[PDB]
């Protein structure tokens, strides 16, 4: 690309968009727990009696899955339950123009979920040896019940809700407000309302339509399952290994041998079947705080970019940030962000100040454009051009100190 | 001293019923639909024996699993294919209220029916079998997490007005409070008060430096050990 | 049921480098074959040509070999010692379609396996069309036992083994205990007239099996739908790798 | 939060004691003993399993030991980023320092650990109100800056969006920006001039 440093011009964006985007995070990660004597001993009287010679290695090794699990609980908890008063889907799903019903769960259906939920959940593809896999606290109806009084909270009361008491305010003033945030003026939107509307509706039915679609964007939430089956499926395999014994099942070398070098024999095998379960248990461990960190990354971008408006620069999406819809998945969350994006700039020529009578003025909130004919001041995101006025700018010394100065009026309204 | 929670005591295994052995010793053909220690052609198992659906080959007579375990059969004495399945297996866990409360409990089976465990009231949850805890169809916030949206606490029962049994309660979780703000096209709230709250966070920072000496703990002062 | 099993074993490989064996038209053969760690035989006829083989070590009366005669009703699956005699084909007349007395053997001194199979029925002699039917015989030693693993196919041969999958079923494991070292095919000729002698437009094709890794492709009925040969390309290799298909 | 940390590091370092008296196929779990009884040839052969086992135990020990340390340090590079953020400065970031809007953060400290008091401004006893997007009084549109049109019930009011001081309309807390045609919810009302 092509851009030209020059000392005298500016862009100053004319138009914009509305553009959503999708952003998925995973959160939490199946909650698995195993028996030492069922996987490593299999149910034989004559092992597990070694086994107790080991000491204390199983309290532990059950004891860190254990703690795995809570704090899957816990990420899940720390991420959804941050709305404190679950608010009820309004009737209407028309707010001002905008049409949140594909956000909002739908009354009529079964589902009780979102259509991006629901697309969400499809699109995500899913008793052995001594292995278990507990239930997760929150049901994929309860944390979509979550998600669901989120979005209703966002759409009926603001960025109130977030911060103490909900307060209820028309949605039309509510993005009036937001797009004051990021330096458009209200009138843009009051004058652009239908236009507005019109790209927000269009920016959400082709996200829907993205998600309908075999398109595979969304495999984060994937691989912490696949992982995670890898591993169980792993381990099983191991039992299948006779490291350095006769066979691998345990009955049959004690059926085949007399029991003092059955003895060596099964001591081997525990060796290996022992050393297989530390090894998984030390990946998951692995695997749960790296989950656990994407997860309070999940809860702080829910915590800024839905029950407010953050300004930091590419938090929560690539533009100004408007507003953050969440959204469930499998075992992750989704958030929809809207990015209010300039274009078509304009080439204009600018100086930093104006001398009108022996005396500088420096525009504030705006900057200073010569759209051909004339010299205005306007807003940096927006071509709003105005007259210039006392109002306007603030005058502060001289005009010999300022490099570029040049000369103009300052037209002063009362006199 | 117990504190409150769901503690995970130790683990559950049913035991076979009846032993069943066949050969092409004498045979006792079939036993169906119990835990039984099946002896097919030399090979001996504790699972459930269950007839089969899908249509082996002829000459396959034993049918296999993803991760190879043996999950049909072909009888050598008789002829017929029959489903394998293990027999149940979970893990007892102990929910209590904190010792200083009461000496109560109850017991949850992790992943078994009703049916199979061996204590007045049974509640069938996706969780387990739950014993000794009295359903209700009241909702509360999280106390003792059980799963499936499901928690247990104490609580008075209202049996006999209220008999003050307060005897655990299982109830399915409630999200939060239910508040009632109405979307209006031309009404503002605005607040006219204000409060000043203080809140504490509590951040842990570091941990002890411990420090441990190999040569201490694997052989313990001695000369020969080490080499 | 639905799922992909990796085996190493000895299998034909895909696409390998097969002979041929041809008995059609004017000429007849009736040669030796070197039996390596086991063969692949396919039976290309629509005149029964062939009907058995001979597995033998030494041929010089201290060596048992085994001899089957698939032909019609008289099949016995006879392992004996004898004399091996040059061309001990079988003879269908031409024109008469019957099996004309030939001496497979100069006598019988061991026979340390006697079977007798059943008596069936079946055709013997020249028919028209395509040798439509194609008999696929794979045989293997471990521990003295031949595995014999057989299937059946009406795809059509216009110029000669066609394209194609299909599994062969393990109906034998025949406990010889030998060490046979050579495999001769048991062929039939069509004489138009004693000491003429003649063949109809048949084939057989000899393969050697092969030590390598497979990926059968056991569906839900427990069929071998596909496979994949890992030493095949590398592609197939990696096939093997991440076992999808 | 605090107790936690303590009770793993407790539990952890009692389970590692805990699993030095125990045979790992050896006749006995002292090292004393072995040697008294068993003359080196025969004593080796005990001494390498008991150091197979303890050197296992300890390498379970150092590789959870390792885990936690980063789940600690995780811990700790928040709360420095929370007492830079919030302590020396006034956050906007929702919900990082407290609950509502910050006003000010105090250290405390504690074992092993740190104790953040936020000061946090809440918002209470709302008062709802009929209210309008702008205000076209002579042919103009009169939108606001910073607050919002109420209407008490006698005249229209301007206030900030979070507290209600209720002040007089002028074009001091107004611009114009444009004709009343476009405005979807226009009200019409006086702009009162201060210079007339
Ligand atoms: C800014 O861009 C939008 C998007 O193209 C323009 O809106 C389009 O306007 C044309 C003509 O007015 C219509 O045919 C399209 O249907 C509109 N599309 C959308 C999505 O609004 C808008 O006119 C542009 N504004 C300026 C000032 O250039
Ligand atoms: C809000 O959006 C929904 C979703 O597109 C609209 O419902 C669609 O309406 C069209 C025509 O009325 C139908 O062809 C679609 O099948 C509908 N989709 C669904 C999911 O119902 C709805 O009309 C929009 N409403 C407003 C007020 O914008
Ligand atoms: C540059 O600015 C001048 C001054 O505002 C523009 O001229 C005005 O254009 C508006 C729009 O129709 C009229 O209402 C005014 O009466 C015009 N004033 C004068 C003195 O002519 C001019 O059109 C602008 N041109 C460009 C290229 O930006
Ligand atoms: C802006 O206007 C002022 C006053 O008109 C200029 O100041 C003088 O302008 C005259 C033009 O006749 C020059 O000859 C002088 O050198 C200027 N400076 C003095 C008298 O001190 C000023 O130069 C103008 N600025 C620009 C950029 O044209
Ligand atoms: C709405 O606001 C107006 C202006 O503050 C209120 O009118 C004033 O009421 C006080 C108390 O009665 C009087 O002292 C003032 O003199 C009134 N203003 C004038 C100009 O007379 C009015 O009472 C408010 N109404 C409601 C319902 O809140
Ligand atoms: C605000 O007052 C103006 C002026 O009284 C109203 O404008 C009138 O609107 C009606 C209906 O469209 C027309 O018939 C009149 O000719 C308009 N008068 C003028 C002078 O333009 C306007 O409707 C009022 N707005 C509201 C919301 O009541
Ligand atoms: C105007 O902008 C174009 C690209 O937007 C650039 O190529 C050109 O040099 C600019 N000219 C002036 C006078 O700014
Ligand atoms: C801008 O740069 C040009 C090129 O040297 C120079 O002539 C001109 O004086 C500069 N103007 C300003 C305001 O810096
Ligand atoms: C048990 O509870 C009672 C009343 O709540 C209290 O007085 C007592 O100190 C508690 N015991 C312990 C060990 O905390
Ligand atoms: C428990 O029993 C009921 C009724 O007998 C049955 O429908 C259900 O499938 C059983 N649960 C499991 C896990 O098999
Ligand atoms: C199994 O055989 C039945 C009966 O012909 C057939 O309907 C079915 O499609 C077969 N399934 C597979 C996987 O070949
Ligand atoms: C004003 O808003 C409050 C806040 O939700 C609401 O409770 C009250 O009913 C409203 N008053 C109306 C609509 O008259
Ligand atoms: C929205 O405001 C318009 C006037 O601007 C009003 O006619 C309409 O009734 C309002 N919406 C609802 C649902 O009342």
């Amino acid at each position: 690309s092509s851009i030209a440093y020059s000392n005298n011009t500016i862009a100053i964006p004319t138009n914009f968009s509305i553009s959503i985007t999708t952003e998925v995070m995973p959160v939490s990660m199946a909650k698995t727990s195993v028996d030492c004597n069922m996987y490593i001993c299999g149910d034989s009287t004559e092992c597990a009696n070694l086994l107790l010679q080991y000491g204390s290695f199983c309290t532990q090794l059950n004891r860190a899955l254990s703690g795995i699990a809570v704090e899957q609980d816990r990420n899940t908890r720390e991420v959804f339950a941050q709305v404190k008063q679950m608010y009820k889907t309004p009737t209407l799903k028309d707010f001002g123009g905008f049409n949140f019903s594909q956000i909002l769960p739908d009354p009529l259906k079964p589902t009780k979920r979102s259509f991006i939920e629901d697309l969400l959940f499809n699109k995500v593809t899913l008793k052995f040896n001594g292995l278990t896999v507990l239930p997760p606290l929150l049901t994929d109806d309860m944390i979509a019940a979550y998600t669901a009084a989120l979005v209703s909270g966002t759409a009926t009361a603001g960025w109130t809700f977030g911060a103490g008491a909900a307060l209820q305010i028309p949605f039309a003033m509510q993005m009036a407000y937001r797009f004051n945030g990021i330096g458009v003026t209200q009138n843009v939107l009051y004058e652009n309302q239908k236009q507005i509307a019109n790209q927000f509706n269009k920016a959400i039915s082709q996200i829907q339509e993205s998600l309908t679609t075999t398109s595979t964007a969304l495999g984060k939430l994937q691989d912490v399952v696949n992982q995670n089956a890898q591993a169980l499926n792993t381990l099983v395999k191991q039992l299948s290994s006779n490291f350095g014994a006769i066979s691998s099942v345990l009955n049959d070398i004690l059926s085949r041998l007399d029991p003092p070098e059955a003895e060596v024999q099964i001591d081997r095998l525990i060796t290996g079947r022992l050393q297989s379960l530390q090894t998984y248990v030390t990946q998951q461990l692995i695997r749960a705080a790296e989950i656990r960190a994407s997860a309070n990354l999940a809860a702080t971008k829910m915590s800024e970019c839905v029950l407010g408006q953050s300004k930091r620069v590419d938090f929560c999406g690539k533009g100004y940030h408007l507003m953050s819809f969440p959204q469930a998945a499998p075992h992750g969350v989704v958030f929809l962000h809207v990015t209010y994006v300039p274009s078509q700039e304009r080439n204009f020529t600018t100086a930093p100040a104006i001398c009108h009578e022996g005396k500088a003025y420096f525009p504030r909130e705006g900057v200073f454009v010569f759209n051909g004919t004339s010299w205005f001041i306007t807003q940096r995101n927006f071509f709003s051009p105005q007259i210039i006025t006392t109002d306007n700018t603030f005058v502060s010394g001289s005009c010999d100190v300022v490099i570029g100065i040049i000369n103009n009026t300052v037209y002063d309204p009362l006199q | 001293e117990i504190d409150k929670g769901i503690y995970q005591t130790s683990n559950f295994r049913v035991a076979p019923s009846k032993e069943v052995v066949r050969f092409p010793k004498l045979s006792t053909d079939l036993i169906k639909n119990q835990c039984v220690n099946f002896n097919f052609n030399g090979l001996t198992g504790t699972g459930v024996l269950t007839p089969s659906s899908k249509r082996f080959q002829p000459f396959q007579q034993f049918g296999r699993d993803v991760s190879d375990f043996t999950d049909s059969v072909r009888d050598p004495k008789t002829s017929e294919i029959l489903d394998i399945s293990p027999c149940s297996f979970g893990g007892v866990s102990v929910i209590t209220p904190g010792t200083n409360t009461s000496s109560e409990v109850a017991v949850l089976y992790q992943d078994v029916n009703c049916t199979d465990v061996p204590g007045n009231n049974v509640f069938q949850t996706q969780a387990g079998c739950l014993i000794g805890a009295e359903h209700v169809d009241t909702s509360y916030e999280c106390d003792i997490p059980i799963g499936a949206g499901i928690c247990a606490s104490y609580h008075t029962v209202s049996s006999l007005r209220s008999t003050s049994q307060k005897s655990i309660v299982a109830y399915t979780m409630s999200l939060g409070a239910d508040s009632s703000i109405a979307y209006s096209n031309n009404t503002i709230a605005i607040p006219t008060n204000f409060s000043i709250s203080i809140t504490t966070e509590v951040m842990p920072v570091s941990m002890a430096k411990t420090s441990v000496d190999c040569n201490m703990y694997i052989c313990g002062d001695s000369t020969e050990c080490a080499n | 049921s639905n799922v992909l099993h990796l085996v190493q074993d000895h299998f034909l490989p895909f696409d390998s480098n097969v002979t041929r064996f041809i008995t059609f038209g004017l000429n007849f053969d009736n040669p030796i074959i070197p039996f390596k760690d086991g063969i692949y035989f396919a039976a290309t006829e629509k005149s029964n040509v062939i009907r058995g083989w001979v597995f033998g070590s030494t041929m010089n009366n201290k060596s048992q070999s085994v001899i089957i005669m698939n032909n019609s009703t008289n099949l016995v699956i006879r392992a004996c010692n004898f004399e091996l005699c040059d061309n001990p084909f079988f003879v269908v007349l031409k024109s008469n379609n019957t099996q004309i007395p030939s001496y497979i053997f100069n006598n019988a001194f061991n026979c340390t396996f006697e079977y007798v199979s059943k008596d069936f029925n079946l055709d013997l002699g020249e028919k028209p069309g395509n040798f439509k039917d194609l008999r696929e015989f794979v045989f293997r030693n471990k521990d003295g036992f031949l595995h014999v693993y057989s299937g059946y196919q009406p795809i059509s041969a216009a110029s000669g083994l066609p394209t194609g999958f299909n599994a062969l079923k393990p109906i034998f494991k025949l406990p010889l205990g030998i060490n046979i070292t050579n495999f001769r095919t048991l062929l039939t000729a069509f004489p138009p007239r004693p000491d003429y002698w003649g063949t109809s437009a048949a084939a057989y094709f000899v393969g050697y099996l092969k030590p390598t890794t497979f990926m059968l492709k056991y569906d839900e009925n427990g069929t071998i739908t596909d496979a994949v040969d890992c030493s095949q390309n590398p592609l197939a290799e990696l096939k093997c790798s991440v076992k999808s298909f």
